[PDB]
């Protein structure tokens, strides 16, 4: 088929990575041993996109598990579905990067990267027709951020004509008080804007805000944040994993979502998001569902889409519902919110409906927006970056690994260019 | 002889191909295994249906067709489906990686890897013809393969077969079922590239078909299956002149003489009737006069446009079923006195009529009522340029910002190709304007 | 008249051949121009990545000469 190779780097990357495989394995009827115990043929139709077939009709995730911390290796393996992963696909260092991007990207991570590439190459060589790669990682730490972006460049060098997709978790003081995370994030974005085809901005700020305000959780664990991430990741890969017409592969998605090569940072969204009290979808209608997914409160990136314009949008509805009603409501939203969609890209909102709903929901909606309002995310990081870099705080962590402060300046400048470019097309008119 | 070879390109072309050939089989009494009990000449013949079907010594009637797609999953359904025995495996051709809704990949990057094989398989079909008339090419405007590969194929066919006739059935994009934002780019690019290599092209506006299925067949949300079964009836009407014989059955090539006044002006507007549900067809006879009148209702057109605000350069009526000239002549007389039918001053106003006595057929599980008589009007009207205008505007909106252009450039294309293609379309719109102006 | 008849069919042949010829050449030219362009775009991409590799060596070298 059209194989995707999954890579997960660092703590965050492996945590959300493992949850991703748990969720879609259940959807495809794969149990922790790798045996299929489902009923629907739709589950197996495009299974090879993410799973390798093995002896005894076993399905093995085409997944590569990376970290400089040796401990996470055990965390994954001990978790549910931890046994399903290929033993040889675990690649581990002897100590974490200590939130040092330079260590992950230039030194200790650079010492481990060839070992990862050997596993990538082995997986890739067994592909009928590899379409591309999928990386899960955080930008705030040192390994997922630093070594993850190193991996992308090295993979791109050997697979320059394949698609590179990332699920990038953006740092937020509301979740982590590590003070160097704005450095690591800026340095990472500097890499991502150049070397990835599409990036899903999973914002911890948004994940916290959703849990605290909407779902009314006083103290959100990483497990609760990751439930939102995994549900989102299931949604935005639905079109890749089940038979369908729209965005059925990584390249077609990119061609529909990315009008300019650098502007490939997406705002993901999900609906319903409701506390157990009140509604758990008790007559959440298609109209209500549709309005919710376009609201600021349902975005996985802490940005208000009504502070910008959509270049492109992909909407995926899941569950049994009227396609006529979905069509009507999507037209309605675009009609009533016309100003927020750029006029110089006609028909830039595409809609898919998948009969298979996610676990525990009768119907849901997943949102992928390329909005100029994402600049609010980068501006937030940029502000935090400056507060540190004006004092050259903790800068010796990075120069100590051999970096120059000029690279900090260039990364900052490149992210600033990204913002102004998103602003350029926000201000553009047809006439 | 006068064999016709069909080439089905990309998902749209292939899936429409499925519907057409299923219908043909039912019209000619050909079974899914290819056997045709009524055909007493085993292993060959020069009957009318042989224009579209070759014959094996074992009695199998095989479509003179090639199916081509750059990914395998659509054609794989043909290979394992109901009519899998109908086609030789070599007629069904697939790659492993599609054009990703990119004209550049269909014409260059991916297409070039399979083009020689496709031509070899087409040659295999051609060499089995004793008097090849030409090709019919089915494809979408919007897909990467439908746009890019088709235009590559058309160019190569002009080289290998000269001025041998090439007809198109082209699927024009509609937002209700479109799958790519860049479909306006792909449409303009393929139309420009193919224009000199096509003798006649029947555009099928997916929105027109969508609307017809919604309004006339009460289908809440039409699928490709709904669309394609209707489209197949219209294609069948057009090709019936080639697949059946009869005293009054005028050949398509003769309609073409009237339909193409200049080489670039080769886009007929198709209008079909009756499209009616079984529920409403019951105890309802649609007469010749009624179905003929319906041909001048723009809601029944294959392309959304308004001929009442344009000028005609030709009008052809292709009847099938229980129809005799007396009733046609009476029907046309009435229409001449009531409708908005203005011709350009440089062409005759007479309607060209063909009649095929074989009645319309329907596929089981379909939406269309089985009727005793049907008609397809083929008109050459300046109004069809509306379709160009709408696409070209969508093209202009995006191209002014060079939105998505990097995808094409990254595959080796140049901006000069875009502007060249767009300029040709501007000239084409201008052409349709000029032919409508009165003579000195 | 016979001479004219010969010249008409000859002209028909020549125009058809010229159409085939020009179609063949224009296509050959397009495929070559396209391959050159794509190769150049990929080459420029790999060169950018090679420069990153060069920079990384320089960063690691810089570390050694500070300890
Ligand atoms: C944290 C706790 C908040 C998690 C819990 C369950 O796995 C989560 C279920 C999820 C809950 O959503 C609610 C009720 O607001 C909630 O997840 C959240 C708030 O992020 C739960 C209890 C469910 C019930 C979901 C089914 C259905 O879709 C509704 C809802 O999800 C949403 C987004 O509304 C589930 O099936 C989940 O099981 C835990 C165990 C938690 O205690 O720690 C975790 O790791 C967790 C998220 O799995
Ligand atoms: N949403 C979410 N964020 C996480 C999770 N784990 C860590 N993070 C975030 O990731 C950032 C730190 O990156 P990590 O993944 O922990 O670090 P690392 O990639 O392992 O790199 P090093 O530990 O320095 O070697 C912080 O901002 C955390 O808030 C997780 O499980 N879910
Ligand atoms: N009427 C009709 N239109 C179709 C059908 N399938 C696809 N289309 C239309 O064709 C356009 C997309 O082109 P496709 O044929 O699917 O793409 P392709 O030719 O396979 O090219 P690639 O997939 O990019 O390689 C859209 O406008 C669709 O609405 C079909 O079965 N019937
Ligand atoms: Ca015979
Ligand atoms: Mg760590
Ligand atoms: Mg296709």
């Amino acid at each position: 088929m059209r194989e995707i190779v999954h890579i997960q780097a660092g703590q965050c990357g492996n945590q959300i990575g493992a949850k991703f495989w748990e969720v879609i394995s259940d959807e495809h009827g794969i149990d922790p041993t790798g045996s299929y115990h489902g009923d629907s043929d739709l589950q197996l139709e495009r299974i090879n996109v993410y799973y390798n077939e093995a002896t005894g009709n076993k399905y093995v995730p085409r997944a590569i598990l990376v970290d400089l911390e040796p401990g996470t290796m055990d965390s994954v393996r001990s978790g549910p579905f931890g046994q399903i992963f290929r033993p040889d696909n675990f690649v581990f260092g002897q100590s974490g990067a200590g939130n040092n991007w330079a260590k992950g990207h230039y030194t200790e991570g650079a010492e481990l990267v060839d070992s990862v590439l050997d596993v990538v190459r082995k997986e890739s060589e067994s592909c009928d027709c590899l379409q591309g790669f999928q990386l899960t990682h955080s930008l705030g730490g040192g390994t997922g951020s630093g070594m993850g972006t190193l991996l992308i460049s090295k993979i791109r060098e050997e697979y320059p004509d394949r698609i590179m997709n990332t699920f990038s978790v953006m740092p937020s003081p509301k979740v982590s008080d590590t003070v160097v995370e704005p450095y690591n994030a800026t340095l990472s974005v500097h890499q991502l804007v150049e070397n990835t085809d599409e990036t899903y901005c999973i914002d911890n700020e948004a994940l916290y805000d959703i849990c605290f305000r909407t779902l009314k959780l006083t103290t959100p664990t990483y497990g609760d944040l990751n439930h939102l991430v995994s549900a989102t990741m299931s949604g935005v890969t639905t079109c890749l994993r089940f038979p369908g017409q729209l965005n059925a592969d990584l390249r077609k998605l990119a061609v529909n979502m990315v009008p300019f090569p650098r502007l490939h940072f997406f705002m993901p969204g999900f609906a319903p998001l409701t506390s157990r009290g009140s509604q758990q979808y008790r007559a959440l209608t298609v109209p209500e569902l549709t309005q919710q997914m376009f609201d600021s409160k349902n975005m996985m990136a802490a940005c208000d889409p009504r502070h910008g314009r959509y270049l492109t949008v992909a909407a995926i509805f899941r569950g049994r519902m009227s396609m006529k009603e979905v069509d009507e409501q999507m037209l309605n939203v675009q009609n009533k919110n016309s100003s927020y969609f750029v006029e110089w890209i006609p028909n830039n909102v595409k809609t898919a409906v998948c009969d298979i709903p996610p676990r525990g929901l009768k119907m849901s909606a997943t949102f992928i927006g390329n909005s100029t309002a994402i600049q609010e995310l980068f501006k937030r990081i940029s502000e935090q970056f400056t507060a540190m870099f004006r004092r050259k705080a903790f800068l010796h962590w990075y120069t100590g690994e051999g970096m120059d402060e000029m690279e900090f300046t260039e990364a900052e400048s490149n992210m600033n260019d990204l913002v102004s470019e998103y602003q350029q097309y926000q201000d553009a008119t047809a006439d | 002889m006068r064999e016709c070879i069909s080439i089905h390109v990309g998902q749209a072309g292939v899936q429409i191909g499925n519907a057409c050939w299923e219908l043909y089989c039912l019209e000619h009494g050909i079974q899914p295994d290819g056997q045709m009990p009524s055909d007493k000449t085993i292993g060959g013949g020069d009957d009318s249906f042989n224009t579209f079907f070759s014959e094996t010594g074992a009695g199998k009637h095989v479509p003179r067709a090639v199916f081509v797609d750059l990914e395998p999953t659509v054609i794989d359904e043909v290979r394992t489906g109901t009519y899998r025995q109908l086609f030789h495996p070599e007629q069904l051709i697939t790659g492993k990686e599609d054009a990703a809704n990119n004209y550049a990949r269909g014409h260059y990057t991916i297409g070039k890897e399979i083009i020689d094989l496709v031509l070899d398989r087409i040659r295999k079909l051609a060499d089995q013809c004793t008097g090849l008339q030409g090709f019919l090419v089915f494809h979408s405007f919007g897909g990467g393969t439908g746009s890019g590969f088709t235009s590559l194929l058309m160019e190569r066919l002009s080289v290998d077969y000269g001025k041998k006739s090439k007809l198109e059935f082209s699927i024009y994009p509609a937002p209700q079922v479109s799958t790519a934002v860049v479909e306006p780019y792909n449409s303009i690019l393929t139309t420009h590239t193919t224009l000199e290599h096509s003798d006649c092209a029947f555009m099928v506006d997916n929105e027109a078909i969508y609307d017809i299925c919604r309004r006339n067949l009460d289908i809440e949300r039409p699928t490709y299956t709904n669309l394609n079964r209707l489209i197949s009836q219209i294609v069948s009407s057009i090709t019936a002149s080639l697949r059946f014989d009869g005293a009054l059955n005028v050949d398509l090539t003769e309609f073409q003489t009237n339909l193409v006044p200049y080489p670039r002006i080769h886009f007929p507007l198709a209008t079909y009737a009756p499209v009616i549900s079984a529920e409403k067809a019951y105890h309802e006879q649609l007469s010749v006069a009624e179905i003929t009148n319906a041909c001048f209702e723009p809601a029944n057109q294959m392309v959304k446009c308004d001929p009442r605000h344009g000028k005609y350069m030709a009008c052809c009526l292709l009847y099938r079923g229980d129809v005799v000239p007396k009733d046609v002549n009476a029907a046309i007389a009435t229409i001449k006195t009531k409708r908005s039918i203005q011709f350009v001053d440089w062409c005759p106003t007479g309607f060209k009529v063909g009649i095929n006595y074989q009645p319309p057929t329907v596929v089981p599980g379909g939406d269309l009522a089985k009727v005793q008589r049907a008609v397809c009007m083929l008109s050459n009207t300046t109004a069809i340029a509306e379709a160009w205008a709408r696409l070209d505007h969508k093209f202009d909106l995006m191209y002014a910002k060079r939105a998505f252009v990097h995808w094409y450039v990254g595959e080796g294309m140049e901006e000069g190709e875009f502007s060249e293609a767009r300029e040709d379309m501007a000239a084409l719109e201008k052409d349709y304007e000029e032919v409508g102006v009165d003579s000195v | 008249k016979r001479e004219h008849e010969r010249e008409v069919i000859q002209k028909a042949i020549e125009e058809n051949n010229n159409f085939i010829k020009m179609a063949k050449e224009k296509l050959a030219q397009k495929m070559e121009s396209n391959k050159e362009n794509r190769e150049a775009h990929l080459a420029a991409m790999l060169e950018r990545l090679q420069e990153k590799d060069k920079h990384a060596e320089e960063v690691r070298k810089n570390k050694e000469l500070k300890e």
